[PDB]
């Protein structure tokens, strides 16, 4: 009632259940489909499921890690964009938050009313993780890499350089599984990797 | 009843203010201004900086930018609203805002 | 300390939930007088 | 008095007699009079410079007194009113299962 | 020859051309720069005073009516609230009936133009106006009165504003 | 209309008996002489306090804040005799009114409605005050089913944006009135005095209406553009461009 | 038993009687009398009673209404003065105060102990709401009348101008229904609304 969790049949649910996908009004306020609140949600079952995992899809336990930092990252560093603004914050706080955005925009949400979104199979979320976060890697690499530096890298000289990068990243969950096997959208993923490898190699 | 603008500043920018008609004795003969001499203690400087902020008449203090860096101590203590500082540029003298106190004091300066 | 200690009654649930109304409001009033000031603050600063 | 808070500020005003009006009258009183114009400019430049300044030191009183206020609400008044409430509607629920 | 507005009207350029011919010396020949449209703005008396407020030149009304019939006035001032009545004896009403139709002033009062809390008024001669409208611009009146012996310029002596605009010289 | 009239001094096991009583009506003509009916049901309260007095009767126990435990299972067997139903085409809409007991919709009459019922509307004592009739507060209000009553074929197709705007313009309108509280009206920007305006004469002609003018659908999404119509076209951002240049266009 | 109309005798007593005036401890510890509070107190009657007002007080309804929207909007003004301090109002905000100051102290506030006040008849009552509110109107008029005027009329020069008819208007209860005849007392009102019209055309 309310939203209060604190009430005993949620609260006692909440004690048991394993899993929380917190469904969050706002996000749906902002048509963000599918509307899961990934600070409010929870999942106890990773241990368990880091097996799986590292049997067939060895990357994605880093991925996983990083992409829930950078978005708790994210949800602090929007207090000092709120207290000084967005132009004060330094360059690896101003690359984490674009990437946050990128990962709230175009892999948190999902279109489930299209054919490409429908459903999105694990082989393609694995796929468009370690995209994202290669190039979060890499990007606040070339920052860290030229810090002091007279040719300091930031966000604004990668958009400018190699904003291709950020456009494919996005068109990424367009790709369609009844349309185009996973080993085509792999190879297609494993492309944008190499793309935006040769795009850093071309300025640090 | 108005208030008077008050220099502490080189001989040149004092005379160039003095000439934009700022300077007034107080009816007890002491002036608005100082002229900083290079052998001037910073103590006199700052003894001055103390009398023009705590004085009634006095509602701006203009001080030379390189004074600015010399008295700072007693400058960066200034906190009242009312009796307002600029440092200012002058012509053998560093840029319009070296280490400016209100820059400093604002939260969303660079 | 930790609470206002009215004792437990219908009339003082509804005191607090009036006073919570109040003071939400007086929240909101108070936070869009610090935004103003705050956008009329970074105005200045520009300047 | 915008939103309720005073904000000093000052105009320049201007006496009309000039302390110096005979100075370089023999020579250079051309460039003076260039002169004495351009620190006036020069004044009334500072002046506005000021008034931004007196403005500024009272904006960041009157927001940190605002925020002060918003802050006790948020992290005092409204939690000891949620935590009277809430045990509130506990006593009241004990009194139901005592009744 | 004809003159060039800022942006699209209200008006053909056979009727920019028609109220052209009419312009005084202080405006003549000048473009014509948006003021407020009901095209383009809120449709309110408020913000048509708010958008003129800012103004010190002459200006062009135009008004359609439901009954697609075009009318306005020029006007020597801004409008705006007033206490009394303003303007001078180059302000004038009009119309397309279909052909093009001016009423420049009778000579007979000063009543050019008024603006009350809740309407914007032109002309005088009793309880009469040569154009009324109220504060959202969307009831007016229009009638012949003693400033400019005018017609009833709408359709109907009572009428409703489909689109309002003003416009200045610059 | 059929009408039923339990007084205050009548027995209370007839206002126990008037809902059933009028629902099997409403289920007669609905679902067998194919009307479409609609159930308005005058106080709940008061039924509600009638469940507490014939339960009493039974030497129940008395459950949550003296009602009886049950009261939930009473509210759904009145309030779900209502819906359409499949291979006929009547139907029986409900509007329960409830007087909520001490202005607060924490209390277990109303509580127990909003788990039943597809949404609320909620008159509000300020706008009555105001003198504002019928003083509905359009905000805390919501038709959960809003969104399959209304559009094209049902109504206009307007209608879905017209009413998320004019929410939104109210909604920013009244957010402005506690903003002109702070600032005073001079501090306002050209877009606060228009939403500012716009909740004077949306509470002036929209919601005010008196109570023997009855408006269509047509007529109030008429009032609702020419309300919004207040504002620059750009400014009704949740409204599509095509509904627009349908219906912004006077 | 706490003075709360929520106790089950209060509730259902309201659930049955169609005119409540509650006494409020705030007003009756300030002591305002006779302590009746105007926002929580109701008259389902009104309905009934316009076919009598329309016809022996056809001047009322009006006035009745107006009065209401005045102090409604003073429990608005009261609360955001008390918030944040009285600078912020407008001149129609201050005027909307003064009078419902007026209509609180000087025509809803009655003694129940002194010869004013023991009885006042209806032609009494809706002769000085009367006054009151066409003071509002006027006030609120010569304001809004000179915004944007090269002079501009405020609560101040009200104040200082109407002070006599302000005096005049809080001392309307003073007039006896048992020395002066009701034709007295309603020529006396009659000679108040043409005294605040006069003084009113020497501000505009």
């Amino acid at each position: 009632p309310g939203g209060d969790f604190s009430d005993p049949v949620t609260s006692a649910t909440l004690g048991i259940v394993q899993v929380f996908w917190g469904l969050d009004k706002k996000l749906a306020q902002r048509k963000h489909f599918p509307s899961v609140n990934w600070l409010i949600s929870y999942s106890k079952y990773m241990r368990a499921l880091d097996e799986y995992y590292d049997k067939h899809f060895t990357e994605f336990v880093p991925l996983r890690t990083k992409a829930k930092e950078i978005l708790q990252e994210e949800e602090d560093l929007a207090e000092i964009v709120q207290l000084v603004g967005k132009a004060s914050l330094a360059e690896t706080d101003k690359i984490t938050l674009e990437v946050a955005k990128l990962i709230k925009d175009d892999f948190l949400q999902q279109n489930g009313y299209t054919p490409y979104d429908r459903f999105c199979p694990f082989y393609k979320t694995v796929g468009m993780l370690s995209n994202m976060i290669s190039f979060y890697d890499m990007a606040r690499r070339a920052v860290e890499t030229t810090a002091q530096s007279d040719n300091k890298i930031t966000w604004s000289i990668i958009r400018e350089h190699m904003g291709e990068i950020l456009y494919k990243l996005s068109s990424m969950k367009f790709k369609d599984p009844v349309k185009d096997g996973e080993a085509k959208i792999k190879a297609d993923y494993a492309q944008l990797l190499e793309d935006m490898q040769n795009a850093f190699r071309s300025l640090e | 009843r108005g208030k008077l603008i008050a220099v502490i500043g080189d001989e040149d920018t004092v005379t160039g203010f003095l000439l934009g008609g700022i300077g007034e004795l107080n009816k007890n003969r002491h002036p608005n201004f100082l002229v900083v001499e290079k052998d001037t203690t910073i103590n006199e400087i700052e003894d001055t900086f103390r009398q023009f902020l705590n004085r009634d008449d006095i509602g701006i203090i203009l001080i030379n930018q390189y004074i600015a860096e010399m008295v700072r101590h007693a400058l960066d203590a200034h906190q009242r609203s009312i009796p307002a500082v600029l440092e200012i540029p002058s012509k053998e003298h560093p840029y319009d805002a070296a280490k400016d106190s209100i820059l400093r004091r604002a939260k969303g300066m660079f | 300390k930790d609470r206002i200690e009215i004792f437990p009654s219908r009339m003082a649930q509804t005191i607090m939930k009036a006073r919570l109304k109040g003071a939400q409001t007086g929240r909101n009033l108070l936070k869009k007088k610090s935004d103003a000031l705050t956008l009329r603050f970074r105005q200045i600063l520009k300047k | 008095n915008v939103a309720g808070v005073t904000l000093p500020v000052f105009e320049h005003y201007h006496e009309g007699t000039d302390s110096y009006e005979l100075t370089g009258l023999a020579r250079g009183g051309e460039q003076l009079a260039k002169l004495k114009r351009n620190y006036a400019k020069a004044v009334e430049l500072l002046v506005e410079l000021a008034s931004l300044q007196t403005s500024f030191v009272t904006l960041d009183e009157a927001i940190k007194i605002t925020n002060r206020r918003v802050n006790a609400i948020e992290h005092v008044i409204i939690p000891r009113i949620e935590r009277t409430l809430a045990y509130i509607i506990t006593e009241l629920d004990e009194r139901e299962r005592e009744e | 020859l004809p003159i060039l507005q800022s942006h699209s009207a209200l008006l053909e350029n056979m009727h920019i051309e028609q109220l052209a011919r009419r312009l005084p010396a202080r405006v003549q020949g000048y473009p014509w720069r948006l003021a407020y449209s009901t095209l383009e703005h809120g449709t309110s008396l408020k913000t048509l005073y708010r958008k003129s407020a800012s103004l010190d030149s002459p200006v062009l009304l135009v008004i359609k009516d439901m009954d697609n019939q075009i009318f306005g006035a020029y006007a020597t001032h801004p409008f705006r609230f007033s206490d009394h009545y303003y303007g001078t004896g180059e302000t004038f009403l009009y119309t397309f009936s279909p052909n093009f139709k001016v009423f420049k002033w009778s000579g007979e009062n000063s009543y050019f133009i008024n603006g009350d809390i809740s309407s914007l008024e032109l002309g005088g001669g009793g309880g009469r106006f040569g154009l009324w409208l109220d504060a959202d611009l969307y009831h007016g009146r229009s009638n012949s009165c003693s400033t400019f012996n005018n017609d009833i310029l709408s359709k109907k002596e009572d009428f409703i504003v489909q689109d309002l605009e003003v416009w200045t010289f610059e | 209309v059929c009408l039923f009239l339990n007084l205050a001094n009548d027995p209370t096991i007839e206002r126990i008996i008037t809902p059933r009583l009028a629902l099997t009506t409403a289920e007669f003509l609905a679902y067998q002489c194919e009307k479409h009916v609609l159930v308005i049901l005058t106080d709940m309260s008061s039924y509600a306090e009638a469940l507490r007095e014939v339960s009493a009767a039974r030497e129940e126990v008395p459950g949550r804040r003296g009602f009886p435990g049950y009261m939930y299972t009473d509210l759904a067997t009145i309030y779900e005799r209502a819906g359409r139903v499949e291979g006929r085409n009547g139907s029986i809409t409900q509007i329960p009114i409830l007087t909520m007991p001490n202005d607060d919709i924490t209390h277990p009459i109303p509580d127990l409605t909003g788990y039943i019922t597809e949404g609320q509307i909620y008159v509000d004592r300020q706008l009555h005050n105001r003198q504002i009739y019928p003083p509905i507060n359009v905000l805390p209000s919501l038709s959960r089913l809003m969104k399959s009553a209304i559009g094209e074929g049902m109504t206009r197709k307007d209608h879905a944006d017209v009413s998320n705007q004019l929410y939104a313009c109210y909604a920013i309108g009244k957010d402005v009135q506690a903003m002109k509280a702070v600032v005073g009206e001079e501090a306002l920007t050209s877009d606060d005095l228009l939403y500012l305006e716009f909740l004077q004469k949306f509470e002036k002609n929209f919601i005010t209406q008196g109570p023997y003018e009855n408006r269509t659908v047509y007529e109030t999404l008429d009032i609702g553009w020419q309300l919004l119509r207040i504002f620059p076209k750009e400014m009704l951002k949740r409204i599509p461009q095509s509904t627009l240049s349908e219906f912004y266009p006077r």
